[PDB]
């Protein structure tokens, strides 16, 4: 606070949500139907929120197109996650599926229809039929092309009626904790300069990926990893950051998807020498493999020189010998995305497209049930209080190596209500409104008022540039430890080179240079974080593909026989969730390991899925 | 060296009595992307940080980047830069509102006015949740078509004159495009009311068919036919049609 | 009487009104388009046709001179026949076009022909047919005056 | 520092707290339908008015004109006499101008018809010139 002097407002709620994408939204239509005063403290406006550029669908096992199981959608999840899953999680996840996206579709969410009048669904990548033996599956229902924006335009509207009131364009600075408990949000309100400090009993982070990270990627802006930042602040390890989904179809030039449901409605991947390369890759699933395992074909057939393009660097998207009708019908929105950015009548030539930054299925690590929570190795998971976490920004871990698409959406609304279930049932109206600490918030004025006042020479969108640059290079879509460990002495050094930061709008009234560089203080903590577990990673599971550890290291070699063989003790594999523990001052990063949980929620419901070899 | 020049409307709030001002900045067009945003990020990054507007998606989705560029309503990351480097391209805000800082506009209004329509599905009996899918055939569907694509981005309110002079009253193309798009929404019972809201003189009916709107509409939407259609139901000339009967083996 | 909204509106200016806050400009930056400009023609030429109306029938009520002794005024003014039937197209035309958009607009009003194509046809075919109506008013008895003054018989 | 002061919510409209008490029907469907028809009504009139002339078509012209130009002023009026720009007071008495216009117009036409030569003669001695 030293320079200038800052309006600081408090306010008293039941929950404050950090957030409104679809997990932010959901919650507060729950928590406002169970009658909490609610707020909901966004950045931006929630209709600008990323859910809105989602596209390809929600998964679901209504059965609309043929028969269909959750648990066959329970088994594709799992095997997605390559064993890095919480299947207690991702049972949650599956058989909450069907009910969830019927209530979308109850919200008034137009999804397109089947000739019958039921929802209709597309096949989408990573999918099958009876736990990976019957054929292609078709769970992910749609708006189209345009599902999250629909979704998320829907949830908005319905969240006019809950009574919950929306503080709009309000940049989160940190969590109010006291004693290891968090009692509050403060943010700063762009409109007019003022602070703002939530006090409520609980508070749910629910702020997005961190796909800005890196220096292309089909995120917004806006993806910054705010809400991580604020845990690593409170004190909080994150888990699993060093699993990065790469999209297999971004589009080449300027990164704005194309989405999964292009290839699931019956395009495919092809190379310089004209050929449908999916079909060695991966012969049974060819185009629809899992979303890894296809940004690695692309990957290694422009490195092995059949990449596509004047320089040979991306390849096609093929979807001109489908009818115009289907195109039109199942596909409109990149249809024209396609003729905006790469110039491309879809009809007729292909898109260039190569593998985007896309998805964080690392995040805020929490419980089966949102609450997020620390892990000694003796103490195991112990709650934090008050808080609780979901959407991309956490970790469940429902996704574990690799997310399944149209799974996120599904987390989002699935876990976004599971939020408000669970705070109905454990908050009761007895207890009141926590009281601040003294003095709360005021090392986040502190931070603000220096960086609104930065006289240094390294200016906030140079670093930027060289921090997403890096990221680039080392911490890729193929990794290696001489890689990585050079990259993690680069970033390191950035790090070191935020104390030169330069900022030059000195208001206090929206400014987007001030927030811009603290969302660049963020992305500094994600980014440094993602790649020191990424370094210390020897194995290559999901995601995360070592050149130099090509094998997947769990307790038992699980491509042999298993009985005859001896466990692996727990510090020789890698099945295990990565922690990340940042000073936020500092620097430093220690690295610790929390068992992956394989027990179901109910073994009378579902059994449990033991971890074979990843073949699609 | 392709050097294009920007002037661009800006505004400093906290500035002792300041006035809005035009400013010229120069773009190096082959040191930046094909879009009008990329221009301006680049100018905020490499000359100027003070330079203040709204973007989130790249790809035309979100809205934020509504503003006045040429003369038209349109979002900056999707407009093309005119490479007539001969010419200036002048930047605006959205027309006739109130703007917090440089090409940022005040839009709690607008919002407003968009709650003011309940957007939200309401059926007269009430319905369980989880529980089953309604019944609705693609006809009744795709007349949803042309009207849940809208982004929120104001640009068509923004370029109707009428809601300039009577945005207090008029509720605007965007506003009522949307109510529309709950009212001919086979799955909706409150039809009667959702017209009723709009029945007074300014609400709906001082849309004077300038056609702005449908011009403008940077997605391709047409909210003119959508308020003409509300016109057609307020004056008794036509009715909505009753919900297709949900099939038995449903 | 408001609907809530509306009173929710007013609140909402006044309180810009209080933030000391500057309106976007608009006419001065608008681009001109066929949509805004043609309706902006027909409220000028609507309103321009009433204000004739009332200035007329309200202003040689209460001046002494009339009518009759007006016409014989610019009469003896010997100004050019080109000229005369000038001013006789720029009376034809607001009374046509008007006349004619007028229709156009009751179509937009039973959202009948509001694509931009149509829109644009609409405008050109409106603007077209009010010149053509106008010209052939003015130059059709002014040819049956040539056809008197050099003529057989 | 933090020693603030507590804050209330910010301005938010509450579309089913405003929905309790408005039930007022004042439908302006039905007049606005009849305008349109006045308009299309008057479509005919208007070459009518070019081919017949006389005292009565004077009478049509003056009527149809003045009801239809009543509606249109009240439009007009009612978009640019704001009370945002012109205060409370100022705009209700262009409203009422509105009116007094009506008024005047007829008045006038009727004068004009009466103790003149007419609308329809008073165009043919402009085409005479
Ligand atoms: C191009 C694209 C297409 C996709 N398509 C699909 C699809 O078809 N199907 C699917 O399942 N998944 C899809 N995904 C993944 C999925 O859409 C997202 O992961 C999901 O929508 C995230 O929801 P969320 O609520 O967790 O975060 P978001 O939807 O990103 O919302 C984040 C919210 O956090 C707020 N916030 C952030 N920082 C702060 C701060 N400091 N203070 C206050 N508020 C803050 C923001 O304002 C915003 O409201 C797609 C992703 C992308 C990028
Ligand atoms: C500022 C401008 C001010 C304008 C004055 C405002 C007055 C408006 C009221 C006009 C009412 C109609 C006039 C008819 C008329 O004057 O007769 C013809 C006359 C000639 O006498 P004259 O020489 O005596 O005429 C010949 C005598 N028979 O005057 C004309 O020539 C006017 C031409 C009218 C054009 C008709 C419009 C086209 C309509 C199309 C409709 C389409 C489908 C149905
Ligand atoms: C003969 C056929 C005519 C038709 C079909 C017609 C139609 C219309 C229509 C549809 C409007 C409403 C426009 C809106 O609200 O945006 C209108 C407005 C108006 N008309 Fe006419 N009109 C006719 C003749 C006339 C005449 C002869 C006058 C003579 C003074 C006149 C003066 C006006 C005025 C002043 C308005 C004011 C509203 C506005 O500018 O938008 N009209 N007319
Ligand atoms: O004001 C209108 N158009 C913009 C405009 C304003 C002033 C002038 Cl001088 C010219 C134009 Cl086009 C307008 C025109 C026809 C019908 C309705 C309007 C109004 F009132 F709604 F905006
Ligand atoms: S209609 Fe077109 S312009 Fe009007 S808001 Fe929806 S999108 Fe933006
Ligand atoms: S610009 Fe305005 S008046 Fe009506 S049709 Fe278009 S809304
Ligand atoms: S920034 Fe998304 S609409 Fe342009």
């Amino acid at each position: 606070s030293n320079i200038a002097q800052y309006k600081v407002i408090d306010h008293a709620y039941d929950v404050v949500i950090i957030g409104a994408g679809g997990a932010g939204l959901r919650a507060a239509m729950g928590l406002g139907e169970a009658g909490f005063k609610t707020a909901v403290v966004t950045k931006m406006f929630p209709t600008r929120s990323h859910t809105t550029a989602a596209q390809g669908g929600i998964n679901a096992a209504l059965g609309s197109m043929n028969p269909d199981d959750w648990k066959w959608h329970f088994y594709d999840t799992v095997k997605g996650s390559d064993w890095l899953g919480d299947q207690n999680a991702m049972h949650y996840l599956t058989r909450n599926a069907v009910e969830a996206v019927t209530e979308l579709e109850n919200f008034g969410m137009p999804f397109s229809r089947t000739p019958e009048g039921k929802i209709y669904q597309r096949s989408f990548g990573g999918q099958s039929n009876n736990y990976g033996k019957g054929g292609v599956a078709k769970r992910t229902c749609c708006v189209a092309d345009r599902t999250g924006h629909s979704m998320l335009h829907t949830l908005y509207g319905n969240s006019l009626r809950c009574h919950c009131t929306f503080f709009i364009e309000y940049f989160a600075l940190d969590l109010l904790m006291d004693k290891g408990r968090c009692v509050g949000v403060i943010a700063l309100c762009l409109e007019d300069g003022t602070i703002h400090r939530f006090r409520s009993k609980r508070t749910i982070v629910a702020t997005g990926g961190y796909g800005r990270a890196y220096f292309s990627c089909t995120t917004a802006h806006m993806n910054t990893g705010d809400g991580t930042a604020l845990a690593t602040r409170a004190g909080i390890a994150l888990e699993d950051l060093e699993f990065i989904q790469f999209h297999p179809t971004g589009i080449y030039g300027v990164g704005c998807l194309i989405t999964e449901g292009s290839r699931g409605e019956g395009g495919f991947l092809v190379n310089s020498e004209g050929e449908r390369f999916m079909e060695r890759y991966a012969p049974k699933a060819k185009d629809l493999a899992s979303r890894d395992v296809v940004s690695r074909a692309e990957t290694i057939e422009i490195m092995e020189g059949r990449g596509v393009g004047p320089e040979k660097d991306h390849i096609y998207l093929q979807l001109h010998h489908l009818p115009a009708e289907q195109l039109h019908q199942r596909l409109p929105g990149i249809s024209e995305t396609a003729k905006i950015f790469a110039g491309v009548d879809v009809t007729k030539e292909p898109i260039p497209v190569i593998p985007t930054v896309h998805y964080n299925m690392g995040g805020i690590p929490t419980n089966y049930k949102a609450q997020v929570i620390k892990y000694t190795k003796e103490g195991g998971d112990k709650i934090v209080p008050g808080l609780y976490a979901c959407g991309e920004c956490a970790c469940h871990s429902v996704h574990g190596a690799n997310r399944l698409g149209a799974n996120s959406l599904l987390d989002a609304v699935v876990f976004g209500r599971a939020c408000s279930i669970n705070i109905k049932e454990e908050l009761k109206p007895d207890e009141k409104i926590p009281e601040l600490p003294e003095g709360a918030g005021e090392e986040s004025i502190a931070n603000l008022d220096a960086v609104r006042y930065a006289n240094g020479d390294v200016p906030t969108a140079e670093l930027r540039l060289t921090m997403q640059k890096t990221m680039q290079k080392h911490a890729g879509v193929f990794r290696r430890g001489d890689i990585l460990a050079e990259g993690v002495k680069k970033m390191m050094d950035l790090f070191k080179e935020l104390k030169r930061l330069k900022t030059t709008d000195r208001s206090l009234i929206w400014n987007s240079d001030l927030t811009e560089s603290l969302e660049l203080q963020n992305l500094m903590l994600n980014a440094t974080q993602t790649i020191v577990a990424a370094e210390n990673r020897k194995e290559s599971r999901g995601a995360h593909a070592r050149d130099d550890f090509p094998k997947r290291e769990d307790e038992y070699d699980y491509s042999k026989p298993i009985e005859g063989q001896t466990k692996r003790p727990f510090e020789k594999h890698w099945r295990k969730h990565t922690l990340t523990k940042q000073d936020p001052r500092t620097g430093h990063i220690t690295l610790d390991y929390r068992p992956v949980i394989d027990k179901t929620l109910d073994p009378a419901e579902v059994d449990w899925i033991p971890p074979i070899i990843r073949s699609y | 060296k392709r050097i294009k020049t920007f002037e661009i409307y800006r505004f400093n709030p906290e500035e002792p009595g300041a006035k809005p001002k035009l400013q010229k900045f120069d773009v190096d067009l082959d040191k930046c992307g094909t879009m009008v945003l990329d221009a301006l990020i680049k100018i905020k990054n490499e000359v100027d940080p003070t330079l203040t507007f709204r973007r989130s998606c790249r790809e035309g989705i979100c809205g934020s980047c509504a503003m006045n560029i040429a003369g038209e309503n349109t979002l900056a990351c999707i407009c093309n830069i005119d490479q007539n480097t001969s010419k200036t391209t002048k930047i605006y805000p959205l027309p006739h509102m109130f703007v917090i800082k440089d090409l940022v506009p005040d839009m709690n209004l607008f919002y407003a006015q968009y709650a003011s329509i309940q957007p939200w599905l309401q059926k007269k009996t009430k319905i369980n949740l989880g529980e089953k899918q309604q019944y609705q055939s693609i006809k009744e569907q795709e007349k949803l078509d042309g009207l849940y694509e809208c982004i929120l981005c104001a640009c068509c309110s923004a370029s109707c004159p009428s809601y300039w002079w009577n945005a207090d009253k008029y509720l605007g193309p965007a506003v009522l495009m949307q109510a529309y798009r709950w009212i001919i929404d086979s799955r909706d019972d409150s039809a009667a009311e959702r017209l009723a809201r709009m029945q007074d003189g300014f609400s709906a009916f001082k849309c004077h068919t300038i056609m702005n709107c449908t011009k403008t509409c940077p997605k391709h939407l047409n909210p003119a036919r959508a308020i003409g259609e509300i016109k057609m139901l307020l004056t008794k000339m036509k009715t909505k049609p009753a919900p297709l009967p949900t099939p038995a083996n449903f | 009487e408001k609907t809530p909204i509306q009173v929710w509106g007013w609140d909402y200016l006044m309180r810009q009104r209080a933030l000391k806050r500057p309106i976007a400009p608009h006419l001065t930056i608008y681009k001109p388009q066929m949509t805004w400009m043609v309706s902006g023609l027909h409220r000028v030429t609507g309103c321009a046709m009433a204000g004739t109306l009332l200035i007329g029938g309200v202003g040689f009520s209460v001046l002494p001179l009339d009518f009759t002794t007006f016409v014989e005024f610019i009469r003896g003014l010997g100004i050019p026949w080109v000229i005369l039937d000038t001013f006789k197209f720029i009376i034809a035309f607001p009374i046509a076009f008007h006349t004619l958009n007028g229709i156009r607009f009751i179509g937009f009003d039973m959202a009948k022909g509001t694509d931009i194509p149509s829109i644009y046809r609409g405008a050109y075919l409106v603007l077209g047919l009010a010149a053509l109506i106008s010209l052939a008013v003015v130059v059709y008895p002014r040819w049956e005056r040539h056809k008197k003054a050099t003529l057989p018989t | 520092t933090s020693a603030a002061v507590t804050g209330a919510a910010p301005p938010q409209f509450d579309p089913i707290a405003a929905e309790k008490g408005f039930k007022p029907l004042h439908s302006h469907g039905t007049l606005f339908k009849i305008e349109r028809y006045f308009a299309a009504a008057m479509v005919p009139l208007i070459p009518a008015a070019y081919f017949i002339h006389g005292r009565e078509m004077d009478l049509c012209l003056a009527l149809a004109l003045t009801l239809h130009v009543h509606w249109g002023v009240w439009g007009v009026v009612n978009d640019y006499g704001r009370p945002f720009v012109l205060g409370d007071t100022l705009a209700a008495a262009v409203r009422v101008g509105a009116y007094i216009f009506t008024a005047c117009l007829l008045a006038g036409l009727l004068y004009f018809n009466e103790h003149d030569v007419g609308l329809t003669r008073a165009f043919e001695m402009v085409w005479e010139l």
